[PDB]
RNA sequence: GGGAUCGAAGAUGAUCAGAUACCGUCGUAGUCUUAACCAUAAACUAUGCCGACUAGGGAUCGGGUGGUGUUUUUAAUGACCCACUCGGCACCUUACGAGAAAUCAAAGUCUUUGGGUUCUGGGGGGAGUAUGGUCGCAAGGCUGAAACUUAAAGGAAUUGAC
């Protein structure tokens, strides 16, 4: 993906689930990318700024998706007490 | 009648790894495993992994990645010749410039490009990718 | 039993409607300026509380205080009138409930104008068939149970009837009403599972 | 043209210039038109015609010899109805490819980067680099569409009842999208995930 | 009125008809004597979260 | 579901396991102190025992056998020991 | 993490208990096994109201993210809900589908119909399963309030809730609203009750 | 030895009638049992045995543990109810997967091809024939060809003439 002389020679470099680590194929259309609002200390919500997830296929497919968000969710500061981890 | 623990315990990394899992426990133990998943872990395609005694063989938790493919054992245990190494590599790996054929010799349980360094052979075990 | 004779139709056939003909029944019990006699526990729930005369037509006495039965859904504790079929609905109307409609003794008083109910107290739930598996409309599986052809109009590829609002419900209360009136004039169903729903059948 | 779908007006309004953003993003494509302006040195091949009964059945394979190839089967009742339509389906099926080395990385790659197989009702491919300059070992149908796709080197196998035409081609179609899918090492470092663009130009997309 | 017609006279009626809201909410607590009956499990719920409310318990058994 | 501790088993989950299908195995039997209602000699007593033990100072029994844990006569005080 | 102006008060929790939106009912699928409290002697179920509260929140966020409102779609089949959404999408910008969905909306552009959503509410994921399958087609995210029956699959955020009763319904359709227009700058302050009555969005038969 | 019933064979009645077109009567061997033979069946789940993993729910049969539970009675036990667990005949849900498809908790963990081990097949006929051997009182069982001949025979699933 480097050539001998250190040039790049990739077309492009795909996304990988944020849950499960798998490349995100580009003809997955099951795949979805979220996007969470950062808040002011007043207590509104800033444009354009973002905290982003993304979550193949397969995961969405097999209902493991809520579970796998909350779970990130709650590792940033986004949640206090909905997962546990036994 | 299990007749070989090692082939035991690489089958159960594989189901876990395809399901998506993030853990995986394994019984019983032995050096052997020790051995392999030590290699396994050198070249980064797992995580920590954590031995309980129990005064009857332990067990073993093994944290995943995602990074691995696939691992898997050989069986018999053949005897390799030093000529022998570039055969089984063409055979065994997606390419020939990643993963590794995995050998025990006198010398130590080692991966196929260590051996050549180190100019010796034995017998083969097992590969990952 | 008691027998029922050509004399006796008449009265058996109201008493099949739920009504008192024998007055009295349950009966716990500006001066008399208007009274009304009753055989209908609904109309006589109603005069009760708003503090009306209620008569017994039998004896020609004012009826105070009377027990009856009615609706109390064990989930939400609210309370309902008994239909004039005589069984629950299916659904409770208040909190969506699914079957939790029982029947409750109640007795009802002029002088507080207050609803009783009275409960057993050693009472003994049954949870028999609460919880079973069923299929999901996203399933692989179920994709390929749907065919090629599209919708079938016969078969429908049955879904199961789960909510109050669902529109297959709505098809069967009013149908039920039209095979009704056919059928009694030409003479002239069930929804969830049950109880036994994870007992096998051959 | 007048474009209906919110991604075929802003690649006329030329905020999307490249494909590749549309793969990076993995979004759906509706519109012909839109493959037709990012990328037009587009050649189409004609790989089969036969009467069936009565109507004609095309199959049809685009690309350019750069690393873009798609497929495309359509049933008319005219042959040049067949064709017309084949041209457009397999437009619409476009679909990157990953090429490396066989061993030491001097200038371009010219290989696959591993071993791929796929496979379509009994028949099976696969597909195995190469050294530099064996060309394409491969039966003439299937030796078409790697050209297109602009493999160089490469070793085929095959199994299963390889004459049924319209299997094989799925097949190896489906074994070198394959290609993407495979993490390798040189993979594994750790990128902050893109914005899309439909949220950069949406005020661009809408109305 | 009847399916597939409309006019004037119906969509002036239906925007004034579905406006329309209590003097005072179904969900005060003044229409249930000022408590909310519940369980011995909502009340440990209840206790759980911290708070403090007019609860009334219902022993359900 | 996919993430979740194999090393530290909440104590509730792990009591209602199988013996054998905990972390690490172990029994669940346990020994009493066993007193007749005559004497003062203590005796201790396994709870799944097999024999019908007699009290030592004389042929007055203790327990009987059962497909499980022993049943304890009428009278016995017991302390787990 | 959001300051703890955003903790549960107990004026919310007052509305949440009297509309019973805590009870869970039966038959409860093996996800979603978190968010019970505990069961009753009788066999109905507690739902964790306080978890509720965490991810009605978190989904206001995502709402609040889109580049312009229009771009959401709130859908509701049943009838108990459609009142709530067509509320719900006069006070936000969002777009209201009530009644039949007619399959082909997100897929098969020449449909009169034809939208292009950034993100989907849905009211009940069994009955609006159309509306969820077709979206797994195009890439767009999904929303759902969700009672412990509930299938799992393609959605993305559970809001775990009573979803049968009337009450329930038009509750949490009306605690959103205020969220979304609250995280906006449409009212200007949290410590202060909104002047809507939660009945504008109850089903009403007669 | 026994011999009720039914009933290969056999002896007889009718030979007419297209739904009831194969029917009626008598009856030997046999059907049951004791002592020896025989070794076949669509002897079928048309799925070899041992071991690990990928999956969840409540019904049922046997055993065990807990409950301030109900009834028998003033305890113990018995019957019943709720929770948990080991083993078994099945069922429903689910598809990372598999397959030509029908379909499949194994028919999965196989071109990303290796857990241990036994048996069988190699286009359709000739043919389970001929010949040799061996077992059996016999009927027959087990083992088992070639010359020659032929372009198909076969599986699953679609649509629908007169
Ligand atoms: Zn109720």
């Amino acid at each position: 993906m480097e050539n001998d002389k250190g040039q790049l020679v990739e077309l492009y470099v795909p996304r990988k689930c944020s849950a499960t680590n798998r490349i995100i194929k580009a003809d997955d259309h099951a795949s979805v990318q979220i996007n969470v609002a950062k808040v002011d200390e007043e207590g509104r919500a800033i444009p354009g700024e973002y905290v982003t997830y993304a979550l193949s296929g397969y995961v969405r497919s097999r209902g493991e998706s809520d579970d796998s968000l909350n779970r990130l969710a709650q590792n940033d500061g986004l949640l206090k007490n909905v997962w546990s981890y036994s | 009648t299990r007749s070989s623990v090692l082939a035991d315990a690489l089958n159960a990394i594989n189901n876990a790894e395809k399901t998506g899992k993030r853990q995986v426990l394994i019984r019983p133990s032995s050096k052997v495993i020790i051995k392999f998943l030590q290699v396994m872990q050198k070249h980064g395609y797992i995580g920590e992994f954590e031995y309980i005694d129990d005064h009857r063989s332990g067990k073993i938790v093994v944290q995943l990645n995602g990074r691995l493919n696939k691992c898997g054992v050989i069986s018999p245990r053949f005897n390799v010749k030093i000529g022998d190494i570039e055969k089984w590599t063409a055979n065994l790996l997606p390419a020939r410039q990643f993963g590794y054929v995995i050998l025990t010799t006198s010398a130590g349980i080692m991966d196929h490009e260590e051996a050549r360094r180190k100019h010796v052979s034995g017998k083969i075990l097992g590969f990952v990718y | 039993g008691d027998w029922i004779t050509p004399e006796n139709l008449t009265e058996a056939i109201i008493k099949d409607s739920g009504e008192d003909t024998t007055g009295s029944l349950g009966v716990e019990a500006p001066e008399n300026q208007v009274a009304l006699a009753t055989g209908d526990f609904a109309v006589q729930n109603v005069a009760l509380q708003m503090n009306l005369n209620l008569m017994n037509f039998m004896s020609g006495l004012k009826i105070k205080r009377i027990r009856n039965y009615m609706l109390r859904c064990h989930a939400c504790f609210k309370i309902f009138p008994l239909p004039k079929d005589g069984k629950p609905k299916h659904f409770c109307a208040s909190c969506g409930g699914q079957g939790t409609l029982l029947r409750c003794a109640v007795s009802v008083d002029s002088r507080t104008g207050n609803v009783t109910p009275h409960l057993k107290s050693n009472f003994q739930w049954n949870n028999r068939g609460n919880r079973y598996s069923v299929a999901s409309p996203l399933s692989k599986n179920s994709q390929k149970r749907y065919g090629k052809k599209g919708h079938v109009h016969s078969k429908p590829q049955e879904n199961v009837i789960l909510r109050e609002d669902q529109k297959e419900y709505e098809k069967v209360i009013k149908q039920e009403e039209w095979t009704r009136r056919h059928n009694e004039k030409i003479l002239n169903v069930r929804i969830g599972k049950g109880r036994y729903v994870n007992s096998s059948k051959r | 043209w007048v474009p209906v779908t919110k991604l075929g007006r802003l690649v006329k309004a030329g905020k999307i210039t490249t494909i590749e953003e549309i793969f990076l993003h993995s979004l759906p494509v509706k519109e012909f038109q839109i493959i037709d302006t990012l990328l037009p040195g587009l050649q189409d091949e004609v790989m089969n015609i036969k009467p069936v009964q009565t109507r004609f059945k095309a199959v049809v394979v685009v690309g350019d010899s750069n690393g873009h190839v798609g497929l495309g089967i359509k049933t008319a009742k005219e042959v040049a109805g067949a064709i017309r339509a084949g041209i457009i389906i397999a437009k619409l099926s476009v679909i990157p490819i990953r090429r490396g080395y066989w061993g030491t990385n001097l200038g371009q790659p010219h290989s696959l980067a591993t071993k791929t197989t796929g496979k379509c009702g009994s028949v099976t491919v696969r597909l195995i680099p190469a050294p530099r300059g064996s060309g394409i070992v491969a039966s003439p149908a299937v030796k078409k569409l790697l050209q297109l796709a602009g493999v160089e080197d490469v070793y085929t196998q095959s199994n299963g009842k390889t004459r049924t035409l319209e299997n094989t081609l799925k097949a190896a179609f489906v074994a070198i999208g394959n290609t993407y899918g495979f993490l390798t090492p040189n993979l594994w470092a750790e990128q902050p995930l893109p914005v899309s663009p439909l949220d950069i130009y949406s005020d661009e997309a809408s109305a | 009125p009847v399916r597939g017609i409309s006019f004037k006279l119906q969509e002036e009626e239906r925007e004034r008809k579905d406006q329309y809201v209590p003097e005072v909410s179904a969900l005060d607590l003044s229409r249930s004597n000022g408590v909310l009956n519940v369980d011995n499990q909502t009340s440990d719920l209840v206790k759980s979260l911290g708070l403090k409310l007019p609860l009334s318990v219902i022993n359900v058994s | 579901v996919l993430v979740q501790d194999l090393l530290h088993p909440t104590a509730a989950s792990e009591a209602r396991k199988h013996k054998l299908k905990t972390l690490v195995q172990g029994p669940r039997s346990y020994f009493l102190d066993v007193k007749c209602p005559g004497c003062l000699n203590i005796t201790t007593v396994f709870s799944h025992a097999q024999t019908a033990v007699t009290c030592e100072s004389c042929s007055t029994i203790l327990c009987t056998p059962t497909g499980g844990k022993a049943k304890l006569s009428e009278g016995t005080s017991f302390r787990r020991k | 993490s959001l300051p703890a102006t955003f903790d549960l008060t107990p004026e919310d929790a007052q509305l949440l208990l009297a509309a019973n939106t805590h009870l869970g009912a039966r038959n409860v699928q093996v996800h979603q096994e978190p968010y019970v409290f505990n069961a009753r002697p009788d066999g109905v179920h507690v739902i964790n109201v306080g978890k509720t509260w965490e991810k009605l929140v978190l989904a206001a966020r995502i709402i609040a993210a889109i580049p312009n409102p229009e771009d959401v779609v709130a859908i509701s089949s049943r009838t108990f809900g459609q009142r709530a959404v067509l509320k719900f999408a006069a006070h936000t910008g969002a777009t209201p589908i009530a009644g039949r969905f007619t399959p082909g909306s997100f897929t098969n552009y020449i449909t009169r119909s034809f939208k292009e959503p950034r993100l989907v509410i849905v009211t009940d994921p069994r009955s609006d399963a159309q509306a969820i399958k077709e979206a797994s087609y195009v890439n767009i995210p999904v929303i759902a309030l969700t009672d412990l029956d509930s299938p799992s699959e393609f959605v993305d955020v559970a809001i775990p809730c009573n979803n049968r009763g009337k009450h329930s319904i038009g509750l949490i359709w009306y605690l959103l609203a205020r969220e979304v227009l609250r995280l906006r700058g449409a009212l200007v302050d949290r410590t202060q009750p909104w002047s809507i009555m939660p009945d504008l969005y109850f089903y009403r038969d007669p």
